[PDB]
């Protein structure tokens, strides 16, 4: 058994920060 | 490399060798550099990995391009765009001379684009000198040398302070205090520029001690009002002289009144109230500002 | 766009490495967070899926050669990051760790030379499951 | 009164365990001094001349012995000495520590169960070689 | 044991079990404490090494002496001074009569020099309650039950909350703030001196939120006055609610003006203000003290 | 080759402080 989000969208996996 | 026909020998150190070379893809001329892979661990240097993982995501017209990575057993290439020489070796032709005001204003206008991009997308250049600066024929200056730069978003992470040359080196480094930031590149660029107008460098240190009564002679021994935590700080002693600061006009004589007021905000002594790189673009003293050609003749 | 899709197995493959007893032992040493801390926990996984590992490539040594990847990458302090050697080598690391360090330079090979992970990335794999134990582990003095 | 003469060769021989390259990783590994700082490893020395171990007896396992008696002593945080345990009985701890604390006890046993050890009598085994480097080992958070 | 004939049993916890025995040096009767040992480590327990290892080295007539250890493979024995019956024992034999303030202010008197002994060589009791202090027939009482005491006298050590019965337990520890000595046993011997007096606990808790409650419902919620760092505390919350300090004379209505006096210092907030165990002894309150032998009737 | 006290007399070896 596991209680993990089923599906994850990252709209920022590559690159740097932005400030 | 093989696919590359090595020109000639430009620059070396301890990291490796850097050439100029041609391609398959047309004379498309470059700067090929040959990493120094270690003689006992044989792995990438940590320097190596920083400059190639950064350059592989920062795409700015004053940021020199990093175009491929050749990786081998023992070698690590690196292809860069060619640009035809360094800040260093043209102050250093124009040392009589000098740099016009215009094309000075140009080059720290273009150097605080390409930082104010490093520091919007949390990266630390930490190693800010004319010989890590590259000029083109067509009056463009980059930022190059990323070896000692580092990504500063993710908190609570430990910084370094062997970053800069004594002579661009943050007085808060000098005074080996931890929690810096984006202010240390602007107090090498303030050097750089100051360097640029009176054709010899600002604070031309001997060691560490000397680096910081260097900065005490020119903008004077710091107060706990310029710098709030001046006497609270790791390398701090009571022994330190106070000494009178003297006025700007002396310190630069070819400047204006605006290129005074940017460089002391520049060279300020608190890094929390040092000028950033966005708020010194909007200064009035470039207002009145254009993309000069620099001199070269046969 | 630099976009990724993490599903549940993925997430769920590599907190089956925190069930090895050896791993859990060299979360335990690791007290201070000086060199597993919840962001370089965050950027192993990053590079596990940058490298686009495979279910049988989630080993115990894949582990540690990412994470040794993210404190050579985030971390100034390169003495502390010595501390991994032992741990994936055994007890006789003072010649063995070379070798580490060629499987680190192979996985940064493998990943397109894209070492850097941002903070707001760690936050985005951090809130995938947000209650798991690594994500508890918090440093205060870098 | 309770006086001891410490001779040069009792403090020569009790260095010589920080020669072994296991003990000098493991003074390392604990890098917030939470186990193994400069009182504990005063009280360590002053447990071996309670006990009276001999030059056959100063041994990487009985410093450990001796050093986990004086976190039992000295410190109330139990889960952290239990970092001593895969030191000195391998990999194979999980099982291996009870047969450890039957010799913590024997060593209590051994100094007439006089395990509380002074501010004032660290400070003097301390100051008969200050510029020993497991004197330089100092705590800031408790 | 062997060479100990168990007369009866007397006490028993998650410590072991407590014995009446004699001897082969005459009919010495003592305390014979056998030592529950662990059953899956099967070693001596953190609170026995502590409690053998200090009494090994407290000899004052006002704490329980340790005559012999006896310890094999699976037993751990603990000949103690053999002592009539404890505080408890004798307030709740005295629950209707009451004690005489004579002998309350002896009692007090007596533990506060065993407790003065204690922290002048740096030992924390960290568990004084009335079963802890055990009572002869000739009128003198002593400090018992050193399981939970530690030797505060090594800097930077580190120092746990779960210490004492609600009952006796310090603000300090019960609003879990770190950084805790001294002022901790006198909170617990303030308890147990108002405790002889009213006949009955001073602050009876039921929860550690409750006992904290029963502790302002006398001595009112405190002011960053009384205690500086009440609200900067890492187990606090903002909705605790203030109350009014009732006045002692009503708190304790036995006690005369001197006793109240000493009372409230001992029940102060503040640890770096509450009394210590050397002051407190040299109080007005103990000017007329006398050592009276205690009630025993057949 | 070592640089420790050749002769050291502790006064207090065994026992608890004094404050
Ligand atoms: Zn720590
Ligand atoms: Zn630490």
């Amino acid at each position: 058994e596991s209680w993990i989000r089923e599906q994850t969208t990252v709209d920022h996996f590559w690159g740097l920060d932005d400030d | 490399s093989e696919n590359f026909q090595k020109v000639e020998k430009i620059g070396e150190g301890t990291y490796g060798v850097v050439y100029k070379a041609r391609n398959k893809l047309t004379g498309e001329v470059v700067a090929l550099k040959k990493i120094r892979l270690d003689t006992e661990t044989e792995g990438v240097p940590s320097t190596a990995i920083r400059e190639i993982s950064l350059l592989k995501e920062l795409n700015h017209p004053n940021i020199v391009k990093l175009l491929d990575v050749i990786h081998t057993e023992n070698k690590l290439y690196l292809v860069f765009e060619f640009l035809h020489q360094d800040l260093k070796k043209f102050m250093d032709a124009s040392a009589l001379t000098g740099i016009p005001l215009p094309l000075i204003k140009s080059y720290l206008f273009q150097l605080l684009q390409g930082l104010a991009f490093c520091h919007s997308h949390r990266v630390l250049h930490r190693d800010l000198k004319p010989q890590n600066l590259l000029i083109n024929t067509e009056g463009a200056i980059k930022l190059a040398d990323f070896g000692l730069a580092r990504a500063f978003g993710v908190p609570v992470r430990t910084y370094t302070h062997e970053v800069v040359t004594l002579w661009y080196r943050a007085p808060e480094i000098l005074l080996g205090c931890k929690y810096y930031s984006t202010a240390v590149d602007i107090w090498s660029l303030g050097c750089i520029f100051a360097e640029m107008v009176t054709r010899r460098a600002l604070f031309p240190g001997d060691s560490e001690i000397d680096q910081l009564f260097r900065i005490f002679r020119t903008l004077g021994t710091p107060d706990e009002v310029v710098w709030p935590g001046v006497t609270s700080m790791p390398d701090y002693k009571p022994s330190f002289p106070k000494w009178a600061r003297q006025d700007f006009s002396k310190v630069v004589p070819p400047l204006d009144e605006d290129g005074r007021s940017l460089l002391s905000q520049m060279l300020h002594y608190d890094p929390n109230k040092r000028i950033s790189a966005k708020a010194a673009l909007a200064h009035p003293f470039f207002q009145d500002v254009t993309k000069p050609v620099p001199h070269l003749r046969l | 766009g630099p976009c990724l899709v993490i599903q549940r197995q993925d997430m769920t493959a590599f907190f089956k490495l925190f069930d090895d007893d050896l791993i859990q032992d060299f979360l335990w040493m690791d007290c201070c967070c000086k060199i597993a801390d919840k962001y370089l926990l965050a950027m192993t996984f990053v590079y596990f899926k940058r490298a686009k590992f495979t279910i049988s490539e989630h080993t115990r040594i894949n582990f540690f050669i990412a994470l040794y990847l993210a404190n050579t990458v985030e971390e100034d302090e390169e003495e502390t990051k010595y501390e991994i050697f032992p741990w994936a080598l055994g007890k006789n690391w003072r010649k063995l760790f070379p070798n580490f360090l060629k499987l680190r330079d192979q996985l940064w090979d493998r990943i397109d030379y894209r070492a850097i992970v941002s903070r707001r990335c760690c936050e985005e794999v951090m809130a995938i499951a947000p209650t798991h134990y690594i994500w508890q582990r918090e440093r205060s003095v870098h």
